[PDB]
């Protein structure tokens, strides 16, 4: 169905918290990559918000602890996904109407991303 | 067969009387279809991002190896290109460009288009390297012409109009047919 | 006596003279067709001056080098050169004549500017007979002393002017 | 074939090569000045092979506006060779490289290559 | 029809058939017999000498016999008197060191510029020719341009700065011999032919 | 010496060699991606694929080129229909989730991924029918991107095709383990603890990785692999 | 007097220099000599792509470019085996004949002009520019055009381009018409050009004049009939022909030729059904560029097929074709790399001028220029 848009939607709005969250710390966010068929769409036309598909918070060592990416635009089974490396932990999640975004069946607002990402910090950085 | 001198003179005063068929370039703008072979223009995307990845796909696919791509790593903070990679000096020689449309066609970003400018004769060899900023479809004309502008105040006149511009030619503004 | 030597007299016989291009073809390949071709009924390089055709160069002041040029050429076409009348001009036409072109091997001249002085190059494969009538109307400046380069620089009206012949 | 003449000493490179000349009669001669870039010859260096079929003669770059006494020496070598005899003047653009390397290629490949290479070029633009 | 009796008074004789599923067809003389047996082939009814196509083998990745090779192309046009319509080629192997061959000017005229054109290109010398004169290259040019043994001769593409291009270090085009920038070449950039 | 048969060619080969040099040998070609000369072979990639007999008796499932040993009187098939579907089909397994970096990849036309893919992928399948690519139309594996392991080597995980060259040298050649993976199944991924990247010979994987996971940070992002103008010679820091 | 007929002049159309044996009136013998446009197609081509080489082909023959790449795609894919579809062959007919009208205007309007009135060049010549809009439309190129591709050609046919085929397939009939009443009923062009350019064919034959002169000679002998290549065993054809050799039967034979052109034309016009546009072989067609972000094997393929290219089999090719000067082929030997081992080139124009002394021996020396505009040569062919 149309629920995709405010997904991609919903996907920029999750970026902006990761940001915010690198003035907070003091910590290195870093933008990993872009979306290929904004790159290599030549002609053909680009209706998507923004042209940013994966991006990560890296510690002191530039290593990352915590990675967030969104499905391209032409792909099967479309979701928005967050992994924390070396700690084999992976988050799957959806938007569903009126809820807004959930993990599942679980909401994943502001706060329980903030700590997250603060969890991260403290036990995987390195420096 | 003595007809054939008479009938001879007949057709040619019968064209001569048919007055109109040429067109008086440059006063009348010269009719080029859309896909036609032009001066190369570089598109950027609706955010305004540059096109070029500078991956030197369209320097390959010359026959003369005629267009020299220098990349550089994009700054994420003001970046030049969608992807980590942009065009630091893109080149190419007129006088060794032959225009194929080879190097549109290899281009996967669409950023190298040939588009609809002929008039560039130039009167230097080391004058006819177009560069990047010489190409990018913000500029209007040519270097003869642009420089003529600058050198004259009077802005620079095309001498063509065209049905429209292509799809791949996305933002390069041209004369349409009569509909300005 | 060259054209010069009065303010007034010098702009006059610019005026003349740009006007009375009288182009000498030297057709060797492709580009020759479509130089040919802006002689038909559609574009005519035959307002401006250059209806009249002169195939003999005692005549002709303007030499289109149009086409490649071979180098078992290249003292044949120098010498019609050499027997021009003094007020000549000499364009370039074309790729493989302005440069190597594509054909960057054992045989072409890589720029006829070698054998002749040229005046203005012209770059397109073929170049299109409207860019050609382009050239011959920048070469109409230039010998106007209206033409520019890029570093600022105006340039002389005759190429062919400055050179010790030998 | 015989190397005379020294590099960057465009004095002393067309002074040996007046002592080398001498007498020689140049009708049949092939005169190679090899450059690189042809558009720019206000900076341009050159070096020569003549190669007279019975014997040939190699000077390095020294020669061009871009050595002080170059470009009066370019003239004067020129004008040297067209009093000779020789009606037969070629200049060949190679690779920066290619200048240096070239005449340290064995004589054969070096000749071949410089004779298959050759333009045709008006001594006007050296004089 | 004539065809057919070229193959059959060929293979009686040891002659090597060679052919292509493209409906091209060789038929290799050794020279002694070259000349006689053209003769024939022109008595057998051949009308028309298409091409003299010389071949220099230096650079080829598999060995062959000789260095050069001079395929001569003969036909039998349908329309004339008694027209059949049999056309094919005709190779002769001819060493680096004897760039020797009989012209067929005296059998077919077509070959009097057509063997100078190969003598220009190639080292090889056609005996018997009215005049073997350079053709194509200029007089003063050393050598024959299209044995792999003559450069091609490039010169380098120009741009603002001290940027320069020598195209033969720029080539991502593989020759037969060129081993690549990988490790080698397998599958499809080992020879690749699609089954119809 | 021992007497090998592929496809058409009977080879005289010293009994210790792999099938896989006893095809090359012979003079046909496979696929090559976990194997490197001076590391140990092990079978990985599951390219080096070929059809044995050892009697006409064909084995049931394909053999590991890289690590069979070689018998007397084999007989070795690379052009069997069903080796060269496999071969395209891991092709298809390998490239399922590649990040698309080709044009901006500073590996460029020298990556062995690229000429493999298209020398032995997209097998004649049988009307000029419409082809399809690639199967894959789910999410790609995204990992991090660009990080620069050392100030001579950068890092993408994304492009790793989790061969073994890189760890199987570091063990061997240097004795100097300074790279692993960390995790298993799809998750897997190329890091270490080891931040400095000690050893003084860390550059060769640079040249090892058949991918361009490990690229040389100072030359990156300069000219492509056919651009530059290669000049061999040798190297006189040292007497070596 | 061995009078030198110097390069270019006097006005000696296709540079060419002849030295013309000759006492009196008559011409005892023209001894020619080319080669001063010798560029060097053959050896270029051994160092360049074979998709490069579409771009090497078109510039030999500048004038019937499109024999030349159909040439040269036909021999690749017999090389290596492409698959052309219907629609690609119709299409390559049409641009074939359509390249064949414009390369027959300007032979014979150069022809009329070079010796007799300036006034009939221009009239043939306009419509020639009708004819190379059309090009421009497809093509964007007046000649030169790189459009053809090894599968078929490059893309499809903007709506545009066949209504104003359609509006120069109606006007042409009444001009070629036109100009056969002016010509064929020679009022002074009759005691110009019927007596003078014998061709005797059993040494046309000898010497191998192929090129249309031939059948001006009496010799039923044409490519797209005896050996039928792109679909011409398709299409309803009149082969014409002359009687004896001489001026004036070789041009009315090419001006019915163009009218037998505009007639094939028409034909296929009829037949064109809609369709793909080339050979999918991903080997052999670079993948769509609308799958280039979501494909990896498209970026690999894209990548790779425009900068190395395909390897074709190791082995030696050659085929037919009929240009407006002659049987056309191109003898291709690969080496299983991505360019060619060698590329050999039957120029129909070299052997159709070993046939000038023979022709212009005894004639009148006014009419050497125009028994070298009647042979038709395109310089561009011979040197090479
Ligand atoms: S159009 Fe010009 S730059 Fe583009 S590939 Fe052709 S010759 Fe090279
Ligand atoms: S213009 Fe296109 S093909 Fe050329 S370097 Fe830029 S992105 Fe690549
Ligand atoms: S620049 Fe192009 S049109 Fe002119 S002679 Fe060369 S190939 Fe022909
Ligand atoms: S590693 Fe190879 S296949 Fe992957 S993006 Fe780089 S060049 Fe392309
Ligand atoms: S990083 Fe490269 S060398 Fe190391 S395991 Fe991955 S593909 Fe192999
Ligand atoms: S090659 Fe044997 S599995 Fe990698």
């Amino acid at each position: 169905a149309s629920s995709e848009r405010e997904l991609y939607e919903a996907w920029v709005e999750l970026l902006s918290w990761m940001r915010e969250y690198a003035q907070a710390k003091g910590v290195r966010f870093e933008k990993e990559a872009d979306f290929p068929d904004f790159i290599y769409r030549m002609e053909r036309p680009y209706d998507l918000p923004t042209t940013i598909m994966t991006a990560s918070l890296s510690d002191g060592l530039g290593e990352p602890f915590l990675l967030a990416d969104v499905s391209p635009r032409h792909a099967k089974l479309k979701r928005i996904g967050l992994r924390l490396p070396r700690a084999h932990i992976h988050l799957h999640a959806h938007y569903e109407p009126g809820k807004g975004l959930v993990t599942g069946k679980i909401p994943l607002t502001k706060e329980r991303f903030f700590a997250l990402a603060d969890r991260a910090r403290e036990a995987l950085a390195f420096a | 067969t003595l007809k054939a001198l008479a009938q001879s003179l007949g057709i040619t005063l019968k064209y001569l009387f048919s007055k109109p068929v040429t067109v008086p370039y440059p006063d009348a703008p010269v009719a080029l279809k859309p896909r036609f072979h032009g001066r190369h223009v570089l598109t950027r995307h609706p955010n305004g991002l540059e096109k070029c990845i500078g991956c030197s796909l369209c320097a390959a696919a010359c026959p003369a190896y005629a267009i020299y791509v220098e990349p550089a790593e994009n700054d994420p903070e003001n970046p030049v290109s969608a992807g980590e990679r942009y065009a630091k000096v893109y080149e190419i020689n007129m006088l060794r460009c032959i225009f194929c449309g080879l190097c549109e066609e290899a281009c996967p970003t669409g950023a190298i288009v040939l588009g609809y400018d002929f008039e560039m004769a130039d009167y230097e060899y080391s004058d006819l390297v177009y560069g990047k900023e010489d190409m990018l479809v913000d500029v209007v004309g040519t270097k003869p012409q642009r420089r003529e502008a600058k050198r004259t105040g009077k802005p620079v006149k095309v001498g063509y109009v065209v049905p429209y511009v292509r799809p791949e030619l996305e933002g390069f503004k041209a004369p349409t047919e009569g509909g300005k | 006596r060259e054209g010069i030597l009065f303010t007034t007299l010098e702009k006059l016989v610019a005026w003349g003279r740009s006007n009375s291009l009288w182009p000498a073809t030297f057709g060797l390949a492709c580009c020759a067709i479509e130089m040919m071709a802006s002689t038909d009924a559609r574009n005519d390089l035959a307002r401006f001056g250059s209806e009249v055709f002169r195939a003999s160069p005692r005549q002709a002041d303007v030499m289109i080098v149009a086409g490649r040029l071979s180098k078992k050429m290249a003292p044949v076409m120098r010498r019609v050169w050499e027997q021009m009348p003094d007020p000549k001009w000499v364009i370039s036409m074309g790729a493989c004549a302005s440069s190597g072109g594509m054909f960057n091997n054992y045989a072409i001249v890589q720029n006829v500017d070698s054998v002749v002085p040229v005046d203005v190059y012209v770059p397109g494969c073929p170049p299109r007979p409207e860019a050609l009538i382009y050239a011959v109307m920048q070469l109409q400046k230039k010998v106007r002393g209206q033409a520019y380069n890029e570093r600022g620089e105006r340039l002389p009206p005759v190429a062919a002017w400055k050179r010790t012949r030998g | 074939m015989v190397r005379v003449g020294m590099r960057a000493a465009p004095r002393v490179s067309l002074e040996a090569l007046k002592a080398a000349l001498g007498g020689l009669k140049l009708s049949e001669a092939k005169v190679y000045l090899i450059t690189d870039w042809q558009d720019k010859r206000d900076q341009a260096r050159y070096a020569l092979l003549l190669h007279t079929g019975k014997k040939d003669l190699l000077v390095p770059d020294a020669f061009g506006p871009a050595f002080p006494g170059g470009e009066e020496a370019l003239s004067e070598l020129v004008g040297l060779l067209l009093a000779q005899g020789a009606r037969r003047f070629y200049e060949a653009v190679v690779s920066p490289g290619e200048m240096t390397a070239l005449l340290d290629l064995p004589p054969e490949e070096l000749l071949k290559r410089v004779m298959a290479i050759a333009n045709p070029t008006d001594p006007g633009i050296y004089l | 029809m004539r065809l057919e009796r070229v193959l059959e008074e060929a293979r009686a004789k040891g002659y090597p058939i060679e052919d292509n599923g493209l409906g091209n067809l060789w038929v290799v003389l050794p020279r002694e017999r070259f000349k006689e047996e053209m003769a024939h082939y022109k008595a057998m009814g051949f009308n028309f000498l298409a091409d003299i196509v010389g071949l220099d083998y230096l650079t080829y990745p598999d060995p062959r016999p000789e260095r050069f090779a001079v395929v001569y192309e003969l036909v039998s046009l349908p329309g004339w008197k008694d027209g059949d319509g049999s056309r094919f080629f005709v190779r002769v192997y001819v060493p680096e060191e004897d760039p020797r061959l009989p012209t067929v000017t005296d059998l077919w005229g077509s070959a009097n510029f057509l063997e100078r054109e190969v003598y220009d290109l190639f080292g090889i010398v056609f005996e018997g020719h009215p005049d073997l004169r350079k053709i194509l290259t200029p007089e003063d040019l050393e050598g024959h341009p299209l044995r792999k043994d003559y450069p091609l001769g490039e010169t380098p593409t120009l741009f603002r700065e001290g940027r320069y291009i020598i195209p033969a270090e720029f080539r991502a085009a593989l020759t037969g011999k060129d081993p690549g920038l990988t490790f080698y070449k397998g599958g499809s950039r080992k020879g690749y032919r699609s089954l119809w | 010496m021992v007497r090998v048969k592929v496809n058409d060619r009977i080879v005289e080969v010293p009994p210790g060699t792999s099938v896989m040099d006893a095809v090359f040998h012979a003079g046909y070609d496979v696929p090559l991606f976990c194997s490197e000369k001076h590391l140990s072979p092990i079978g990985a990639c599951r390219m080096c694929l070929v059809r044995i007999g050892l009697p006409i008796q064909w084995q049931p499932k394909l053999a590991a080129s890289c690590v069979t040993a070689v018998a007397d009187g084999m007989v070795v098939d690379t052009l069997s229909d069903v080796v060269r579907e496999a071969q395209a089909g891991m092709v298809e397994f390998t490239l399922l989730n590649h990040p698309l970096d080709c044009p901006t990849c500073d590996k460029g036309g020298a990556c062995e991924l690229q000429d493999r893919t298209v020398e032995y992928g997209l097998y004649e399948k049988y009307p000029l029918e419409l082809p399809v690519y690639t199967r894959f139309e789910f999410t790609r594996r995204h990992v991090d991107k660009h990080h620069p392991l050392s100030p001579f080597v950068i890092l993408d995980r994304e492009r790793c095709i989790h061969c073994k060259r890189c760890v199987r040298y570091f063990e061997e050649v240097p004795g100097d383990e300074v790279l692993d993976f960390i995790e298993r199944g799809v998750h897997t991924f190329i890091g270490t603890m080891d931040f400095g990247l000690p050893s003084g010979f860390s550059g060769n994987i640079t040249d090892i990785c058949p991918v361009g996971a490990l690229l040389d940070l100072t030359a990156r992002f300069r000219a492509r692999n056919w651009e530059m103008e290669e000049t061999p010679t040798t190297c006189a820091l040292c007497p070596v | 007097m061995t009078l030198n007929v110097g390069p270019q002049h006097p006005s000696t159309h296709g540079v060419l220099r002849l030295m013309v044996t000759l006492s009196g009136e008559e011409v005892l013998e023209v001894v020619p000599h080319i080669g001063y446009l010798h560029t060097g197609f053959e050896k270029t081509m051994e160092h360049r792509t074979y998709l490069q080489n579409i771009t090497y082909t078109p510039r030999m023959d500048y004038l019937h470019s499109f024999a030349h790449d159909l040439a040269y795609a036909l021999a690749v894919e017999k090389l290596l085996g492409a698959v052309v579809p219907p629609r690609a062959e119709t299409i390559r007919v049409i641009l074939n004949e359509l390249s064949r009208l414009a390369s027959h205007l300007v032979f014979l309007g150069t022809g009329l002009l070079d010796l007799g009135a300036l006034t009939p060049f221009f009239y043939a010549f306009r419509e020639r520019e009708t004819i190379l809009d059309l090009f421009e439309w497809v093509t964007g190129q007046r000649f030169h055009h790189n459009y053809i591709r090894i599968g078929g050609v490059k893309e499809d046919l903007p709506e545009e381009f066949v209504p104003e085929l359609k509006k120069l397939l109606e006007v042409l009939p009444h001009r070629i018409d036109e100009y056969e009443a002016l010509f064929a009923e020679s009022p002074i062009f009759y005691e110009r050009a019927r007596g003078v350019g014998v061709i005797p064919p059993e040494v046309a034959i000898d010497l191998g004049l192929t090129g249309g002169s031939l059948r001006a000679s009496g010799v039923n002998y044409d490519v797209r009939k005896a050996y039928p290549y792109s679909g011409y065993e398709t299409y309803t054809f009149d082969v014409p022909l002359g009687e004896r050799g001489d001026v004036f039967d070789r041009m009315l034979v090419r001006i019915r030729e163009m009218r037998e052109s505009v007639k094939i034309i028409k034909q296929a016009l009829e037949r064109l059904e809609p369709g793909p546009v080339r050979d999918p072989n991903p080997q052999i067609t670079p993948p769509p560029r609308h799958l280039l972000e979501t494909s990896m094997e498209a970026v690999i393929y894209h990548f790779k097929h425009y900068t190395e290219g395909f390897h074709p089999p190791k082995g030696e090719v050659y085929v037919p074709t009929e240009s407006a000067r002659g049987e056309l082929g191109y003898y291709i030997v690969s080496d299983g790399g991505s360019m060619p081992y060698r590329v050999k080139v039957r120029a129909p124009s070299f052997v159709n001028l070993q046939s000038l002394p023979y022709a212009c021996k005894g004639e009148q020396v006014p009419d050497m220029v125009a028994i070298i505009a009647s042979l038709d040569p395109v310089m561009g062919d011979v040197d090479r």
